[PDB]
DNA sequence: CATGGGTGCGCCAGACAGGG
DNA sequence: CCCTGTCTGGCGTCCTCTCACCCCATG
């Protein structure tokens, strides 16, 4: 819901969610392009802490 | 001999990250210990000692490397360089659609109100440059005239 | 330049079929030159009808054709978008040449 | 325009080492 | 293995009434 103003006070699963959305689809990127091991690895690290 | 290794940035800030590195280099004049720096990670041919390390975890808006210690970080693992150099540029470079003209062959639409339909098409015309495919709208074939990169072969 | 060809066998389905289609490509695009009707199409065949004998006993039937061709003037992306997999006459064979 | 990353609390309690 | 020290977690009263302020930043 927005406020007086107009700007939306966004809550903080969406902040959550779509981290974790955007980490995802670069995941799934960087395993269509057949990225090395330590990028993967920091890639998939960071989808599991978010 | 100077292998790779891959150090991490503040993401945004790449290009202004790399520039601050090559600087880096020119004011710490180590520069028998640095060969390239490619580009959210940073590509970088060097060698491993701790005063280079230093260096490089020195260059503001830079994480650190990535690998598997900290001690001894690990040269990317890229077994693909051969093919990551084929990748480079391709990986920018987009390609085209080419409609089946042939009697009896599937096509693929995706231009104009046609566009995310199939057909196949009936008949062909590589003079005019126009293939005579139908689309399945509301159950009865729609045959219509489609070009070659306004179909995808099926 | 683009073909909205229509075939079927009746006049009395298909004058609902020629007014459906030219209107609701006036909301859209507002570009077609009218229906352009062609020659109606007869298929008369004579056949037996007694079981064993008798060749004189021939009733004539046909399946009956009809042809309107609408003929849009100018290629819309409005008209075709709105009328892609949109036709009112059912039973019908459209043939929307592009 | 849209995205990308301090240093003043105190007790209980059980799990994890650390001797013992 | 049997006791001893450390290291992290879990927790701390209820209703109300105003106020002020909520992501830069930038090629």
């Amino acid at each position: 819901v927005p406020l007086d103003g107009g700007r939306f006070a966004t809550s903080d699963l969406n902040d959550l969610y779509r981290r974790v959305i955007n980490r995802n689809n670069r995941l799934k990127r960087l395993l269509d392009l057949a990225a090395p091991d330590i990028i993967v690895r920091n890639e998939k690290r960071m989808l599991q802490e978010a | 001999k100077k292998r790779w290794y891959v150090v991490q940035a503040f993401s945004g800030f790449e290009g202004r990250v790399a520039t601050s590195l090559r600087e880096h280099i020119k004011l710490h004049n180590m520069e028998d210990l640095f060969g390239e720096v490619m580009v959210g990670y940073v590509l970088v041919q060097m060698v491993m000692n701790d005063a280079s390390w230093h260096l490089v975890r020195s260059v503001p808006r830079v994480m650190g490397f990535i690998g598997g210690t900290s001690d001894r970080p690990a040269p990317i693992s890229d077994k693909e360089v051969d093919a990551i150099m084929n990748r480079l540029q391709q990986v920018g470079d987009k390609p085209r659609p080419k409609t089946l003209f042939e009697p009896g062959e599937m096509v693929r639409v995706n231009d104009g109100p046609f566009a995310d339909f199939n057909g196949v098409v009936e008949e062909v015309d590589y003079e005019k440059s126009r293939l005579k495919v139908s689309v399945s709208i509301f159950g009865r074939a729609t045959p219509v005239e489609l070009d070659f990169s306004q179909v995808e072969k099926a | 330049r683009i073909r909205i060809r229509l075939k079927a066998f009746d006049h009395r389905l298909i004058d609902q079929a020629t007014a459906e289609i030219v209107e609701t490509a006036k909301r859209t695009g507002a570009q077609v030159r009218g229906p352009i009707p062609l020659p109606t199409r007869k298929e008369r065949f004579t056949v037996l009808i007694s079981p064993h004998v008798n060749k004189d006993a021939r009733d004539q039937y046909e399946i009956r054709t009809h042809l309107r061709l609408v003929d849009i003037v100018e290629p819309t992306e409005k008209t075709v978008d709105a009328l892609m997999r949109l036709d009112l006459a059912a039973g019908v064979d459209v043939q929307i040449s592009l």
